[PDB]
């Protein structure tokens, strides 16, 4: 039932930084009682590659990075706003990309008692990708 | 750190024929921490497997995971024309996230 | 010992009707008031307690209010069996008195 | 001279307190046993008059300790009974 | 919870002792923060309050019958029991046996048993 | 200037300090007590929500402690193991001498993060800590206490768990915990009584997780 | 409740609570006076093979102190180091302001190793462990003490070196030290003059260890 | 044996033991008082040079204290921090529950090493040190304390900086601080109101060390 959009991409020259966001819904809220997301990025004819992803505020709010783009990339979150947003400095044209938000979601069993949902450490919802090209 | 390292880098095989495809792990890990995943082009990838052994839902019964150490295997009973993808190893590491580089399914 | 006074002694209402039934205390009774409903050969049902609090099984057209020494009972609409005598008790001094007992009538 | 002004008032009181060989600390009880427990009720009116009673006597209370310098007071009834003395034979 | 019955010989004469036993099932005497009471019926008239017992074995009856009322009990067997002394027509009652809780919570809301109805006649 | 309540065969009195009443005999320092009372019995809403409101964090004020010779049961004690965002603790560690609160009904374990502003957790209301036979100004870390107020006058458990994000602000969330992965929606409208029927029938149904991933659950509205 | 005695031209009398003695003139708190006293001075055995059958351990009890303001000289004070198998220490480190007893004939100084059950060491027979001027319910690491009890009233060293084996246990071995590889098998019929005789004469003597092993004595059976 | 004086409407009496005065009517504790004054006030030295020669160091002897319900605000109060040549400390730290003096006018802070002979600094005259509401026997590190007497009766800053050498022996040496390598050195002709009008002309006028050395002023001896 969860579904996540990314945006904010395009071109964008090397030097220079953009922030992706991923806004989304179906959830029970993104920030407090969620998987934490993270943003993998597969470049065309690439696999995809992990870049990190923020927790949630009860798993603490940190974030883990990929060893390819420590200190360039951050993850953060908009709380309450459903959004994920992933800021890229120190752009080189080596991350031209297809960037993805991924969510470790979905629903769970319901009881006569009330309704649930999983919050997983593995990716069962992928949004649709959105291409951001590094170039001079 | 833990890398992950499909072979063979093609696997090739007629439809109704048996298929597997293994990823060796450059460290140890649990079979909770597994994962493979099936991708078309144009699609994020399916799930398929988790927990190297545990089916993710939507997934017909011919997929099965199974594994340990540094060895874990895809298997798919008869491999079906929808199944010619290029699938992918994942491993959660109990906190780094590692993919496999990407194995091409042909007839 | 505290007296508990009812009113009115018997409250005639059409059925669909509701009605309110009042309880005053001698002494402050904080809110440690609680209503039961009696009919002929049955223990007393409590309906509400700490002077607002329905009992598990009350219908939500039982709802009460007050404190100190002024307190009531409501009666949203008056259901068949909502006919019985209704009774006021204290419960913050120890001789656990008791009013009168009003007679909801037709 | 009390005047219960709380909203509420829970009327009466479920209390503890610590009042051959038992004696001896390596023999007796653990801590958790120490205590003895019963009931009280509202006798004429008392329980309630004693709710309010610490709720009046917390202001003093806490002006008092801002004051000191003790990390534990264990002393303000010993006080108490000397002022009784002083005033009656001071 | 709690499952409280009343038990007794029914009909006595004036001037015998009445003597009711109320069973305590789905539950214990000794059950921390609770009293043992006893409610008399007065059929026609409203309800009066007789005593309790404490969950240790303290008592505490009303005035009225203070001189004629023993409240006593046993948490071997799990029953308590009322004894009225020097019956009369009077006390023709359906008695009721109940229990109370000191805790906040459960401050107002009573378990009463079914209600055991005496006759004092010659 | 802190009042003592005489106890009559009347009712209770306060005693002067101006007044000396005659009659007003104490034979002996065995006739004079100490008694901690629980902000319960005066109606204060017990639930985790509401009962951390009353509590906030300062600093440049020393913690202190009086004790009691006795007092009640409480229905609800709490025990708190608050963390900053950083992992280091907010509270400190209870002294030698301090032990939690001996007759406590059900004990509301408190287990998360959140900002923690000052040196000390205080009470707003200016109400004591409630810890063995010590009432305190201050939380210490770890130890099971209830609210209250103390007294001075002449004579004559089940533990509930629960997870917190956010604990030192205003807008703070609870979690109440059935297992390491199961979870409930914690909402001001339960008691304990009621958190107790929902670990039964979600445990011993299965409703669980079984999957590595955390299961939350919310309980339907009606 | 607590009894006084209370000191007179005649003998020593026990005050009562009941009763009132209109000639018990008390002019002043210096009149009031905490006694210790040894228990040796009741006949107890005081080797250590005995002395350490009074001593226990237990866990679920806080210590407690109180103290003197005067006590007795002991002929026997006792001072322990007792670690467990694991080389973990069995006894808490004494707390600012607990210092040995002051007055000491012999001090039986006791190293070693044994199970230790408890938090804490206790006398069986409740008696206390006298450090300087106060009294102590439990052992304290490294210090120096005697055992007695204490009176309340209205007035008007050698060092002697032990090793142990299984020191907490019913069935446990103690050796006397000479020397860091001389050892004598110690016997519950040796008095400390005995232990220092004995010392004299096998170090005066030469009759020590001179190669690295230990050389362990056995006194004559008569 | 502590005298208590009296105050009257006549003068201050020194309360006697053997005589009982009838009339001195005490009707509560309340008026019974413990002040802490000052030694300024009887004219003593306060240069730093001075005044350290009045403490010094010992062991064998515990640290105690007493408390002060009232006292004196002082014009120079002291705070000390003071090493071993081979940096270790030779103050402890403070205990919980000291806290600075509150009302100081001058505070002389000295840092630096020396020789420290004992385990604590004691006063020399007997004086004591004087913490927030209470007197101690003895100097704790990094603790602002005034020096001072306490009496008993009956009723009815700008932060100066040091650096000191040799601090615990009798031949030392200091230096007025003004900078991180700016310092003056310090003789026992100057008051503080003297530094500081040192410290605006020299830090005003740029009189500083601009180079990674170390700029040391003598004032001119007129
Ligand atoms: C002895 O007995 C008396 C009588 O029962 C008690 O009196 C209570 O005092 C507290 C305050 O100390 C009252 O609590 C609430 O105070 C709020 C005001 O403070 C807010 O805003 C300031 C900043 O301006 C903040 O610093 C502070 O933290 C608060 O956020 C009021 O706004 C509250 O009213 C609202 O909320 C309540 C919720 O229950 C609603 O019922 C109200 O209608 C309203 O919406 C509230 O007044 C408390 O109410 C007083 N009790 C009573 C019965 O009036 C003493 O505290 C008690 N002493 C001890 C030691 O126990
Ligand atoms: C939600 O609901 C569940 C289901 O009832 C509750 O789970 C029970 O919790 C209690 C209290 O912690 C458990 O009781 C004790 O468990 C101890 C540990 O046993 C483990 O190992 C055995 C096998 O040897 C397993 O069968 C067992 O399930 C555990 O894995 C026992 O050692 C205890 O027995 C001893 O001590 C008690 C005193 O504490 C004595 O009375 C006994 O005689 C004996 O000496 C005891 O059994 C209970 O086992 C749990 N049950 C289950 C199915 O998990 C949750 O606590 C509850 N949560 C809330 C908030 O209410
Ligand atoms: C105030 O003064 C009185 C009178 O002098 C003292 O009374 C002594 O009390 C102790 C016990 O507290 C007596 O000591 C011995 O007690 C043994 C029983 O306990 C054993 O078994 C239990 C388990 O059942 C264990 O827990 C415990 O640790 C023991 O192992 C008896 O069996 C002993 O008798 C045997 O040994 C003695 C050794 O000397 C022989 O003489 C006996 O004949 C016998 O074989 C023993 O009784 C002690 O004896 C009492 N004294 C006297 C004179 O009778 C108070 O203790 C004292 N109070 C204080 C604070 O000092
Ligand atoms: C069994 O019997 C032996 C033999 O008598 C005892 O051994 C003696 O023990 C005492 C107490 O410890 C020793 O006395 C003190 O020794 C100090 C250390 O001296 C060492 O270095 C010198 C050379 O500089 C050697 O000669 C000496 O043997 C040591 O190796 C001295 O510094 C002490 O003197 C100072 O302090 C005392 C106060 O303590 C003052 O009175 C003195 O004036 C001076 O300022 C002192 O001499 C003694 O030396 C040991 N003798 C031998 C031969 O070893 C065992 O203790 C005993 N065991 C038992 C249980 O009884
Ligand atoms: C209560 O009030 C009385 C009266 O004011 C105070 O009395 C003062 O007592 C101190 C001593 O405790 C006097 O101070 C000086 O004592 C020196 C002697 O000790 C030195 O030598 C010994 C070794 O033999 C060392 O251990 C010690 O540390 C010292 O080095 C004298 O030599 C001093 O006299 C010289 O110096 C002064 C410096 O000011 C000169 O004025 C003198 O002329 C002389 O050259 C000096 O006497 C102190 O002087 C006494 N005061 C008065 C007015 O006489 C109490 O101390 C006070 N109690 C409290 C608690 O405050
Ligand atoms: C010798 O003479 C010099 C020269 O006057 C004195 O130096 C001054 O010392 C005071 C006290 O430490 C300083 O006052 C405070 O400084 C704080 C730090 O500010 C730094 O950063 C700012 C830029 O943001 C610079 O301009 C500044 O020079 C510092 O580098 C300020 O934060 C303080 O202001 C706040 O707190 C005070 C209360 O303490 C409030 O009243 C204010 O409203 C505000 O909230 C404050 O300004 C002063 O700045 C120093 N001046 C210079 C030129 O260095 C030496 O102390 C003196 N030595 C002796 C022994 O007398
Ligand atoms: C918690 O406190 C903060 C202030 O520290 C509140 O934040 C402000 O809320 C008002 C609306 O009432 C806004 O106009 C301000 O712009 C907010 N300030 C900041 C810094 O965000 C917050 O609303 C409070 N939350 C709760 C639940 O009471
Ligand atoms: C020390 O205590 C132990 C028990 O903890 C004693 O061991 C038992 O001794 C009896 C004989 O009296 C045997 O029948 C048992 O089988 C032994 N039990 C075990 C577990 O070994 C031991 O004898 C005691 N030793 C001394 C010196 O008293
Ligand atoms: C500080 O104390 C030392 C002693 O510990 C003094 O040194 C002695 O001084 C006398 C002269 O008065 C000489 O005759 C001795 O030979 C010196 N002894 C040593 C070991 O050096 C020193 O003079 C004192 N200094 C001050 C300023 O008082
Ligand atoms: C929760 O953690 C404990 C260890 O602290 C373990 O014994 C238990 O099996 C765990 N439960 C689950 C569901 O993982
Ligand atoms: C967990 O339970 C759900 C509901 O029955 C089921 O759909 C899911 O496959 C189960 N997961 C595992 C790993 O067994
Ligand atoms: C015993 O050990 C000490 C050091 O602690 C040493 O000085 C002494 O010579 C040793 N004695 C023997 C016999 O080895
Ligand atoms: C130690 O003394 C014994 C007895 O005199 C002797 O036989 C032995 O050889 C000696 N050992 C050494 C190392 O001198
Ligand atoms: C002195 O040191 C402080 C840091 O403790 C530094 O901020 C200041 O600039 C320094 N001053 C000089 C003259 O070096
Ligand atoms: C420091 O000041 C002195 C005096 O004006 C000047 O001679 C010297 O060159 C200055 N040093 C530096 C590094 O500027």
């Amino acid at each position: 039932e969860v579904q996540l959009v990314e945006s904010g991409g395009g071109l964008v020259k090397p030097g220079g930084s953009l922030r992706l966001s991923c806004t989304g819904s179906g959830g029970t809220g993104f920030t407090f009682k969620y998987a934490g997301m993270s943003w993998v990025r597969q470049a065309p004819g690439k696999g995809p590659e992990w870049i990190g992803r923020i927790k949630s505020r009860i798993d603490g709010g940190t974030t883990d990075y990929a060893a390819p783009v420590k200190d360039r990339f951050i993850v953060s979150r908009d709380d309450s706003r459903n959004t994920l947003y992933l800021q890229m400095n120190s752009l080189k044209t080596e991350d031209t990309a297809v960037y993805y938000c991924a969510t470790g979601s979905g629903k769970g069993p319901s009881a006569s008692f009330g309704e649930s949902y999983y919050y997983y450490d593995f990716i069962n919802v992928w949004g649709k990708g959105t291409t951001v090209t590094v170039s001079s | 750190e833990s890398v992950l390292t499909q072979s063979p880098g093609t696997l090739s095989l007629s439809p109704g024929e048996r298929a597997t495809l293994s990823c060796r792990a450059s460290q140890s890990i649990s079979r909770k921490y597994l994962a493979w995943y099936q991708q078309k082009p144009g699609q994020a990838p399916r799930l398929l497997i988790y927990g190297s052994s545990s089916r993710a839902t939507g997934i017909p019964d011919r997929f099965s995971g199974s594994g340990s150490g540094t060895d874990f295997t895809l298997t798919i009973s008869r491999l079906e024309p929808e199944d010619f993808a290029v699938y992918y190893c994942h491993q959660y590491e109990s906190s780094p996230w590692t993919f496999g580089q990407g194995t091409k399914v042909e007839i | 010992e505290i007296v508990m006074t009812q009113s009115p002694a018997t409250l005639p209402v059409s059925p669909g009707e509701g009605a309110t039934l009042s309880c005053r205390a001698s002494q402050s009774v904080f809110t440690n008031l609680a209503w039961y409903q009696q009919k002929p050969g049955q223990a007393p049902r409590l309906l509400i307690y700490d002077a607002s609090t329905r009992a598990t099984g009350i219908p939500a057209r039982f709802s009460g209010s007050g404190s100190g020494t002024e307190f009531t009972l409501t009666i949203s609409s008056l259901q068949s069996e909502d006919f019985a005598v209704y009774y006021c008790q204290q419960y913050n001094n120890w001789p656990r008195t008791y009013g009168q007992g009003t007679r909801v009538e037709v | 001279v009390i005047v219960n002004a709380q909203p509420k008032c829970n009327p009466n009181l479920h209390y503890w307190t610590t009042q051959g060989l038992a004696w001896i600390p390596y023999f007796g009880p653990a801590a958790e046993g120490i205590y003895t427990e019963g009931l009280m009720h509202n006798q004429d009116g008392l329980i309630c008059g004693l709710r309010q009673l610490a709720n009046e006597t917390t202001q003093a209370l806490q002006l008092f300790l801002r004051a000191t310098t003790e990390l534990r007071t264990f002393s303000i009834l010993n006080r108490k009974a000397i002022d009784f003395l002083l005033q009656r034979w001071g | 919870q709690v499952q409280l019955h009343e038990s007794g010989p029914g009909l006595v004469k004036p001037s015998q002792t009445l003597s009711l036993t109320c069973t305590v099932s789905g539950g214990s005497i000794n059950s921390a923060g609770y009293y043992w009471t006893w409610i008399r019926q007065h059929p026609g008239k409203g309800l009066e309050w007789i005593g309790y017992i404490d969950y240790t074995g303290r008592t505490y009856y009303n005035p009225s019958l203070e001189s004629r009322v023993i409240i006593s009990i046993d948490t071997s067997k799990n029953h308590f029991s009322l004894r009225l002394t020097s019956v009369s027509a009077a006390d023709t009652a359906v008695y009721y046996c109940a229990r109370e809780s000191s805790w906040v919570s459960e401050l107002g809301r009573d378990n009463w048993g079914q209600g055991t109805l005496v006759t004092v006649s010659s | 200037s802190i009042p003592l309540g005489v106890i009559h065969n009347s009712t209770l009195q306060v005693s002067d300090v101006d007044k000396l009443v005659c009659r007003d005999k104490l034979s002996s320092t065995n006739q004079l007590r100490s008694v901690g009372l629980n902000l319960e019995g005066n109606g204060v809403a017990t639930d985790v929500p509401s009962v951390t409101k009353r509590w906030g964090f300062r600093s440049g004020v020393p913690p202190k402690v009086v004790n009691y010779e006795a007092g009640e049961w409480a229905e609800n004690c709490y025990n708190l193991e608050i963390k900053k965002p950083d992992g280091s603790e907010c509270l400190p560690a209870a002294p030698d001498g301090i032990r939690g609160f001996p007759r406590c009904r059900y004990v509301h374990k408190v287990s998360g993060t959140g900002p923690c502003a000052g040196d000390f957790a205080f009470h707003k209301e200016g109400a004591f800590f409630l810890y063995d036979r010590l009432a305190s100004t201050v939380i210490y870390r770890g130890t099971t206490f209830a609210e209250g107020v103390v007294a001075f006058l002449i004579l004559p458990s089940t533990t509930i768990r629960y997870q917190a994000t956010g604990f030192g602000t205003n807008e703070t969330e609870y979690l109440f915990e059935v297992d390491n992965l199961t979870y409930v929606q914690l909402e001001s409208r339960f008691t304990p009584q009621f958190l107790l029927q929902l670990n039964e029938t979600i445990y011993a149904s299965g409703k669980r997780s079984n999957t590595t991933g955390k299961l939350i659950w919310k309980v339907n509205p009606e």
